[PDB]
């Protein structure tokens, strides 16, 4: 369920499957998001809200920001602990 | 109260008592006997003399 | 005097003034630990309180 | 009691029902139960403030 | 001794291991806790705690 | 103050850790230690100026 | 009232005076050697300030 969202700001939807691919709670979902700036512009995110409970370990959920594309190349950041810095 | 510490009731090293006499003083305290002792003795004396 | 230095106070001061009072409309948690005191509490002091 | 544990060091009410099978050590710090109220605002009643 | 493995010598391992232990009464203790607002709550930090 | 209840340490039915630990608890308690390490987190922000 | 509470306010003039004000928040440049030193520092006052 890889999703476009681009322009000068937004909001990424908490919890945006139920109405873009509806899937089943009981079996493991992930859904990637691609962001595009104005022309000549970078990118400020900063958390609004962020709490994964179900564990402080990262076999089973998390959320992560890779930089450029959506390719492994380098990590931006995988944020687990209860807060989250701005990047 | 700056400091706390508290009081007891002495028993010697080994002693099957320690273990009975701290269920009767838990009891009591439950049931606050032992607050109408005190102020029996405390308040008792506390206040016939109200200025 | 009054209109530089005000110094307010409480209209309570002591737990049994919460008592004989009917105005303040106090409370507890349901059912947790402090009703369990209040119940069978027989000081009577706070079976005002209870009631 | 089943050992599936030890020493549980957290706020554990020292009481009657528990003490028959459980042990607990010297208390580190008391307690008891207190009443809790707004402190009272400067705004005087207006009705004869004099 | 050979050339290839080295020291095969009898004491690596004695014929009465001083370093035995009979009792299993105190391993990795098993504390418990709960999260209580000021008594046991999670550490405030941004990398994962381990 | 109206009761009194003891937070402790809980233990195994007759397990020696009792004995071992009670005595570090008073240590502790009688050395000073506990009532800074209570401080340190009760303490918060403290009392503003409403002065 | 207003000019006898006004002639006694106390602007700040040191940093222990500033320590036990609430308000005014506080700040320094992070890492530039100079928060660490409130990092790493013993005396009660400068604790606080880093608190
Ligand atoms: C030939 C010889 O004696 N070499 C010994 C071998 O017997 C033994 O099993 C091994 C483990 O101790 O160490 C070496």
């Amino acid at each position: 369920c890889q999703f476009e969202l681009s322009g000068a700001d937004g909001i990424v939807r908490s919890s945006q499957v139920e109405q873009e691919e509806k899937t089943k709670p009981g079996q493991a979902v992930d859904c990637i998001w691609t962001i595009k700036a104005t022309p000549k512009a970078k990118i400020y995110l900063r958390f609004l809200d962020y709490q994964m409970e179900h564990s402080n370990e990262c076999k089973r959920n998390f959320v992560a920001v890779y930089d450029g594309s959506s390719a492994i190349e380098n990590l931006k950041a995988k944020f687990c602990s209860t807060v989250a810095n701005d990047v | 109260l700056i400091d706390s510490k508290g009081y007891g009731v002495g028993t010697p090293m080994g002693s099957p008592y320690r273990d009975k006499i701290t269920i009767a003083i838990l009891q009591l305290q439950e049931e606050g006997k032992l607050h109408m002792m005190k102020e029996k003795w405390w308040r008792g004396n506390g206040c016939p003399e109200e200025e | 005097a009054f209109l530089t230095v005000e110094r307010m106070e409480s209209p309570i001061d002591s737990a049994d003034d919460l008592a004989k009072q009917t105005k303040i409309e106090y409370g507890a948690v349901e059912d947790g630990a402090t009703m369990t005191f209040f119940k069978k509490s027989k000081i009577s002091t706070y079976d005002k309180m209870w009631a | 009691i089943d050992h599936k544990a030890d020493l549980a060091v957290a706020p554990l009410a020292i009481t009657y029902v528990r003490e028959k099978v459980i042990d607990f050590s010297k208390p580190f710090m008391t307690l008891g139960i207190s009443i809790l109220y707004r402190k009272p605002n400067g705004t005087n009643p207006g009705v004869f403030s004099f | 001794w050979d050339p290839a493995s080295g020291l095969n010598m009898t004491e690596s391992q004695k014929g009465k291991p001083a370093n035995i232990t009979d009792s299993l009464s105190n391993r990795s203790l098993i504390v418990t806790t709960i999260l209580e607002e000021p008594y046991v709550l999670f550490k405030k930090s941004d990398k994962p705690l381990y």
